[PDB]
């Protein structure tokens, strides 16, 4: 212990390494050179094995840079020449990138395996309960600080200061109350084609003796491009995504998703104005969370054996029934109408609703029947919602009655 | 060289000479299990960096635009700004697709690496005292890593992500006092909400990465402070570590395995497509696909919702939906995992300061419960994926749901039974070798005609000519003669020809001399342990 | 040294505190209680002084919670009743929030000042050059690891591995080349009212023998609300922000900012269609980075003493001159037209351009004259751009000639 | 206006100004990707670096 500089100047380097290891309680109990023999061919073999992967990594990385820079990379349609290069751009560059990094790693692994010595280092642990001095004086210091400070004698100061502490926490926490909102406010608007925010409403609520609301089918229309000397720009002024429908457009055993389409935002048929931009509102009605309804036309043979729900007697209009597309379990669109078994199916968790037994569940997690929409033809022969849903559609929440 | 000047200048100021010496001389064991965790760490590194590259292009806004980018098959389609910018990453940026796929594959590798690392910790018993804190930290990590990854793939606002977001919102609203309030708090209103994707974006890029980074730093710091556990073996005790020092021979291997994982990710990121959003279309709440499951690490919590038998309560003006019970079940499942070492304590009846690991065969109850939980989790996973499973392997979809339901009871029991008996059989084989020696497989006929198999003893032999049994020690017992060296090559050289005979003989002599020297040092170390234990 | 448990069990708590401090080379050279006397009134005074700020913090924090929760907080216009509460909401809550936290801090400061003992702790340093053993064995270990590993003998492996390292770095860095873009590409469009992206172009480039482009004035029109049973929504279908102008609308010594207005996107005057939505393109032309130009009508007396720039002889149209509004220094809008001194001024860094000396700079950082736009009246009597800028407008860049 | 000043200073550098500007902003100013690059630089990158250095 306490080595002078003279002895360290008299000590050999391997002995100094032993001293350094021993100072940290680690003993190198075994250490042997990999290639002791001088002219050993095995060293040549190891060098070749390492350099092979090294040159593979070099060419892999150069190939990456070449592929990244020069390989064609822009999009090509199905019918385009040069589709092959585009569909190999990312695969080729990633192939060679991974080859570069993987081969560099392999080279380093082989170098440590074949060249660096084997080792068995043994190190003692210093863990478990602390030595009795340190752990007895550390409680002495803490108690001494706590008692030379006189907090433990003063109850009023401690109580008031704890009050101030909880008050500081609470005021640091009340701006976090900016996020808190009442779920049952109508979000300050008369009513929209998406309702008034609250879970009690939808677009079809506009039919509560206010507005004429058609059943609008989705035409999936994109915006249309227009280009001239001023430049290419996209227009939705002459198109409409939602469109009205007559009762002779479905065949028997057929389905169509319809959305609420107020009379004001209709630009089809005889009323079609080529310069009326209704696309934004119609798309704003499509994207309502809870207003897509499956309109189902049944066969006559299957419409005989329908069971009506108490209170929903007159909602159908002949063969036509109209259920809500939003599943009553967790709210995925149901959308899988089996045309023969007459079971509306939800793909998310495999709920099955009997379309003939007023949409009552028959399989899966769902416990509650799909709500039904009353429908009727208008004066002109399109289909309209003859009323509002009588039951809150969508998933159940805590305060929903039944 | 001037390197000495740099080192001098450093240490004359910071005096690090004592400390860095102690750091480089720390010893780490070399088992193959003991770098599974490193895989997760490397994946996390890649997750960070590739994520930072994706943020220079992604725009987390739910407000719409008419698309006019490079992906021609969606020109004119009105889509969210999130989806449009994800498409521009995929098509308009050189190599953005490569990066996006690497980020996603890194997420999957990260989660599965955490899972397998945790399985190692559970089976080998490394969670025991004093290291249970690392368990409590680690379980939190593997929860948050999933929570992040879920909202990570929710951001592009494509059709397959928004259905999972819909599911999350609809589960939150169903909670039996505060569900509507909690939903309005989290989303800022009804779903979909204007502030939704920006809250999730900041939660994904800043909050949960910051927490994961802090917890991982604390985790690795704790593992370094109290030194790594080890398996029982020659010369090993509860009070020492046997392995290699952290440099040169360990740090280089850590770098090399980092390189291997990194390059593996860069390969599989360019060669396999993942989450091809361009053919899913933008989200709108009226549309859905048959196969619309969440990410793989979320399939368990999907499968729970698939197997719950629709039990729903109605109380006058109120209702508890049927999805509250899966919340209770999954919470119980998470609680059990979080609090495991203490319910291990209360029934195992010990609180000792273990530093040596248990082989999983020697602890049949815990390993049987682990395989039981594995089959439970796997049944939840495949029930989550049963829509695809029934479509591909042609088993009826109802039959798959009922397989999930009845299997989550029955299959765990079968797993426990088989696992327990197999573990007992394994340790019986170990004892059989230790009390009779290795069965070479050489069969010889005696003059009496008796067929005998020569057994090769490990310990000394009694004067009757038969081994004396050794006490089992928890270290692996060799079971064949090729694992004692008896099949090693006598020739030396490369392919196509030998080394010269002088080199051959001298090299083999040095090899055998080292083989006896290491045996001698381990034997003396073990005898020193015996003496030092009394 | 190496204290046994017996002595520690025989050692007093203050002595244990001394031992703990001494074990870390810290000596408490002075420590005296604040109130030694038993019945001392000063202790009562200190307790009162602390508790006063504590109760102030309690009421401050309660007042914060009350103000945050109950105080009216929503917006009130100028003419509204209750404007006072709204204009004191944030000030009141912040006042009391700060009072809470500040008084809690003051209370803690006073408690440490008047009650906790005074202290003079002395601690020795252990810094500067390391002890000769540690710092000589740490170089032994490093050299031993470097030489028992044989890298320093193998040049080819080191060179190839350094190549692989730089290759790995470069391929990890090439995806960072996704950001790199050529500044001089035309961004794949024919041409817009904002140009083609490149710094050589603007909206007025459309006048390069392609398009008729009016000088459009900004009417600052907002979108107009429309509400009915369907709900309130905003419309720009009947309005136009950019509007044409005749030459009799400015008076002498007057200024107006005009933007390029292609003939296609004009919906004013006799051509006004109430159902043509041109607002988006017009606003898309207003927000072009480099297409706002100051149209200046001078006095006749001041139009006499104009100096024309070589090549810009016929750009004016009588009293009317038209310079680019973008400053030639750093590109702020100039916009400060002094009507008598006839100096166009930039507020950002105080450049002054002589409007009579062809917009040449006269003060400030600017070195280059404002480019000028040629203008002329059309067949109908509005003002139009009679050509394109002959000079690249905006700030200078490296490859800009002059 | 401060953003305008920064962009106009970057473009004026005597070899790489235009290239550095197109790199940073993703194009001419104002650019679609501008505010998101600055947002992530403000909320994640520079806070992370400041926290590490502190
Ligand atoms: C144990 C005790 C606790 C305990 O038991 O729980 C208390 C809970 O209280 C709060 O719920 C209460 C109540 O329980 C709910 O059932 C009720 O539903 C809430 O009112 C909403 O529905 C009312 C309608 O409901 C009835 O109708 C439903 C069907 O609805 C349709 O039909 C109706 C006909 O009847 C129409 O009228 C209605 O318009 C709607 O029609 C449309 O839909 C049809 C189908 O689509 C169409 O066909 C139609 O044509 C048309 O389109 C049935 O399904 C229901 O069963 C029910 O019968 C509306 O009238 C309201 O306007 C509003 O929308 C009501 O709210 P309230 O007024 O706040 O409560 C009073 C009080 C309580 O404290 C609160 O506020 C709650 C918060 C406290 C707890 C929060 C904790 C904090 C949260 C987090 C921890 C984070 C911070 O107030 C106060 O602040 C009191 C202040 C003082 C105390 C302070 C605290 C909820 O927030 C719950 O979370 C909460 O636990
Ligand atoms: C020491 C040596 C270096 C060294 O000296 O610098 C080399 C530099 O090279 C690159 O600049 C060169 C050149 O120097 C520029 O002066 C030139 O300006 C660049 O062309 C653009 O302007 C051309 C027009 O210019 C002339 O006209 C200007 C006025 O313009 C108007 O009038 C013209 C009439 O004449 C019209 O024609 C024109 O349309 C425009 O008219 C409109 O405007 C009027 C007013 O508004 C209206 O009235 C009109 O009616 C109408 O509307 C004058 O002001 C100018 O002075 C000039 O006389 C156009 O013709 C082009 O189309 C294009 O727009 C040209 O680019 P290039 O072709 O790339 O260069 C060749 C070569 C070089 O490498 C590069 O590319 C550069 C990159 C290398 C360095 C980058 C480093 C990396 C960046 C970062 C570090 C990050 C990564 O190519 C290659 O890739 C070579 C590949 C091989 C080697 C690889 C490397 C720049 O990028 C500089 O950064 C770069 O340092
Ligand atoms: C600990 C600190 C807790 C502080 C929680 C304050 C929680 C609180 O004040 O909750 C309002 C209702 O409080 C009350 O009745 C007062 C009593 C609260 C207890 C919610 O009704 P709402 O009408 O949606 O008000 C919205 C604001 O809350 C929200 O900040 C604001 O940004 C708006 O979103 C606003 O609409
Ligand atoms: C170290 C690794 C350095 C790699 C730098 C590659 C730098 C590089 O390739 O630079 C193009 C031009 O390279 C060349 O001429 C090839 C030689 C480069 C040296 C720029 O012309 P541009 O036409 O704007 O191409 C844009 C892409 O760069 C950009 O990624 C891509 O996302 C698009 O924005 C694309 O338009
Ligand atoms: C050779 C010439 C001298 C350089 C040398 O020895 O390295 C510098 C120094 C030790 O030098 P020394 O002679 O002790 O210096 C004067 C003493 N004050 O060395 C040091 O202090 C620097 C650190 C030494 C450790 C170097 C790296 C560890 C060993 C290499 C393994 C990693 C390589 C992995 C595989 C690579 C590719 C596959
Ligand atoms: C009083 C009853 C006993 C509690 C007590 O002494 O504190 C607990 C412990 C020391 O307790 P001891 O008696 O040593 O315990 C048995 C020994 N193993 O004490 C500890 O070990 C806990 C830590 C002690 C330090 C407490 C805080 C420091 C002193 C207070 C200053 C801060 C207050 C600032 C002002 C407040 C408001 C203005
Ligand atoms: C952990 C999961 C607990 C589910 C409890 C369902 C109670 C319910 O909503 O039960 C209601 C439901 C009716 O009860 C039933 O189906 C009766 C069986 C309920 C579960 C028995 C085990
Ligand atoms: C991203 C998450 C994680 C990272 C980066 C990580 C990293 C590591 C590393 C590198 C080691 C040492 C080497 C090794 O054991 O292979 C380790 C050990 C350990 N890990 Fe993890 N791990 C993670 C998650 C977990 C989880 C999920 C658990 C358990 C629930 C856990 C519990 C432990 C424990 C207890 C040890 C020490 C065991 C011993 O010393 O033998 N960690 N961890
Ligand atoms: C610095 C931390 C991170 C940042 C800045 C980041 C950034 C991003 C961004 C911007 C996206 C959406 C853009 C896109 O689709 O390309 C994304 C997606 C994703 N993130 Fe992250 N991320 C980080 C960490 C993580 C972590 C830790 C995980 C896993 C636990 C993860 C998993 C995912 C996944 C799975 C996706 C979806 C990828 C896709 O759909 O293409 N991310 N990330
Ligand atoms: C790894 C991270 C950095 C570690 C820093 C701590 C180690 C610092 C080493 O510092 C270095 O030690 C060697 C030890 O012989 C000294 O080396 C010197 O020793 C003596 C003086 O004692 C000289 O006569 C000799 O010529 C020279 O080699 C260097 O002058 C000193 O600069
Ligand atoms: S969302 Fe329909 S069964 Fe769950
Ligand atoms: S921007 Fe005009 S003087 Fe600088």
């Amino acid at each position: 212990k306490q080595y002078t500089t003279q002895e360290l100047n008299a000590m050999s380097n391997e002995d100094l390494a032993r001293l350094g290891t021993e100072l940290d309680d680690v003993t190198i109990a075994y250490r042997k050179e990999r290639f002791p023999i001088a002219n050993d061919p095995a060293e040549k073999r190891a060098a070749r094995a390492v350099t092979f992967w090294l040159v593979l990594g070099i060419i892999g990385g150069l190939g990456f840079l070449a592929t990244y820079i020069f390989w064609p990379w822009e999009y090509k349609a199905h019918g385009d020449e040069g589709l092959l290069a585009y569909t190999l751009y990312t695969p080729m560059l990633g192939i060679t990138s991974g080859l570069c990094i993987l081969s560099l790693g392999f080279a380093v692994v082989l170098y440590v395996k074949k060249f660096i010595p084997e080792e068995i280092a043994v190190q003692r642990r210093h863990d478990g309960p602390s030595e009795e001095v340190d752990r007895r004086t550390i409680v002495a210091l803490l108690n001494d600080s706590w008692q030379t400070s006189t907090l433990g004698r003063r109850k009023l100061i401690m109580g008031l200061a704890g009050g101030g502490a909880v008050l500081a926490g609470l005021t640091i926490i009340a701006p976090m109350g900016g996020m808190i909102k009442n779920p049952w406010n109508p979000k300050e608007g008369p009513m929209d084609v998406q309702g008034d925010g609250t879970l009690w409403t939808s677009g079809w609520t506009l039919v509560e003796n206010d507005v004429k609301v058609y059943l609008g089918r989705d035409t999936a229309a994109i915006a249309e491009s227009h280009t001239d000397a001023t430049g290419e720009h996209w227009s939705t002024t002459g198109v409409s995504r939602l469109v009205r429908m007559r009762p002779e457009d479905l065949a028997a055993a057929s389905m169509e998703t319809v959305f609420p389409l107020p009379a004001e935002m209709v630009n089809d048929g005889a009323e079609y104005d080529p310069a009326k931009d209704v696309y934004e509102h119609q798309m704003h009605s499509v994207h309502g969370p809870r207003n897509a309804v499956m309109l189902i036309r049944l066969r006559t043979a299957d419409a005989e054996k329908v069971i009506e729900r108490e209170g929903q007697e007159s909602f159908h209009y002949g063969d036509y029934y109209a259920y809500s597309k939003i599943c009553t379990h967790i709210g995925c669109p149901t959308s899988l109408y089996e045309a023969q078994t007459n079971r509306i199916l939800c793909p998310c968790h495999q709920s099955q609703f009997d379309a003939l037994h007023y949409g009552k569940p028959v399989f899966g997690p769902a416990a509650r029947a799909l709500p039904q929409l009353p429908i009727t033809v208008d004066e002109e022969g399109y289909l309209i919602a003859a009323g509002n849903f009588i039951e809150p559609l969508g998933p159940a929440f805590w305060e929903r009655k039944s | 060289m001037s390197l000495a000047t740099v080192g001098n200048n450093l240490d004359s100021r910071y005096t690090m000479a004592s400390g860095i010496r102690r750091q480089i001389n720390k010893v780490f064991p070399t088992h193959w299990s003991f770098m599974l965790g490193e895989i997760a760490l490397y994946s996390f590194i890649v997750l960070l960096l590739t994520g930072v590259y994706l943020t220079l292009f992604f725009d987390p806004s739910i407000t719409k635009v008419i698309y006019d980018g490079g992906y021609l098959p969606l020109n004119g389609v009105e889509m969210s700004r999130a989806y449009a910018t994800a498409l521009d990453i995929s098509f308009e940026v050189r190599g953005g697709l490569f990066i996006r796929q690497m980020h996603h594959w890194a997420a999957l590798l990260f989660v599965v690496s955490m899972l397998v690392h945790m399985l190692r910790i559970f089976f080998t018993g490394a969670f025991r005292r004093p290291r249970e804190a690392n368990w409590i930290i680690g379980v939190v990590l593997i929860i948050l890593g999933m929570a992040e990854g879920f909202m990570g793939y929710s951001l592009p606002d494509d059709l397959l992500s928004g259905v999972g977001l819909r599911i999350m919102s609809a589960i939150i609203v169903g909670l039996p006092i505060i569900g509507t309030w909690m939903h309005w708090l989290i989303f800022g209103g009804d779903f979909p909400s204007d502030l939704m994707l920006d809250r999730f974006y900041i939660a994904h890029v800043l909050i949960i990465p910051a927490i994961l980074l802090g917890l991982i730093a604390a985790h690795l710091a704790l593992v370094w402070y109290q030194k790594h556990t080890q398996f029982p073996g020659a010369g090993r005790t509860e009070n020492n570590v046997i392995g290699i020092r952290i440099m040169p021979l360990f740090a280089v291997k850590a770098v090399a395995f980092g390189l291997i994982v990194f390059g593996f990710l860069a390969l599989l990121a360019g060669v396999t497509t993942i989450n091809a959003i361009w053919n899913l279309g933008p989200y709108n709440p009226s549309q859905v696909s048959a196969g619309s499951q969440p990410d793989v690490y979320m399939l368990w919590t999907d499968g729970a919702a698939r197997v719950m038998p629709a039990w729903e309560l109605y109380l006058g003006n109120y209702t508890i939906p049927a999805v509250f019970w899966v919340a209770v079940m999954l919470g119980i499942l998470v609680v059990l995992l979080v609090t495991y070492p203490f319910i291990e304590r209360k029934f195992t009846g010990d609180d000792a300061h273990h530093n040596l690991l248990q082989r999983p065969r020697d602890v049949p109850v815990r390993t049987s419960l682990g395989v039981m939980a594995l089959v439970f989790y796997i049944l939840l996973t495949v029930s989550g994926g049963n829509d695809v499973y029934a479509m591909q392997f042609h088993v009826s979809l109802n039959a798959m749901t009922w397989i999930g339901r009845i299997g989550l009871i029955v299959g765990p029991a079968i797993a426990y039974f088989i696992t327990y008996r197999l573990c007992i059989g394994l340790q019986r084989s170990d004892r059989e070798v230790l009390e009779h020696g290795i069965e070479t497989g050489i069969i010889k006929q005696m003059p009496n005609g008796a067929f005998i198999e020569v057994h090769q003893p490990l310990g000394p032999v009694d004067d009757h000519g038969h081994p004396i049994p050794l006490p089992y020690a928890g270290a692996a017992v060799p079971k064949q003669m090729n694992q004692l060296g008896y099949a090693e090559v006598e020739t030396r050289g490369g392919f196509f020809g030998p080394d010269p005979e002088d080199i051959r003989a001298k090299a083999k002599e040095i090899e055998h001399a080292n083989h006896i020297e290491e045996a001698n040092t381990l034997r003396a170390l073990n005898e020193a342990n015996i003496e030092r234990d009394k």
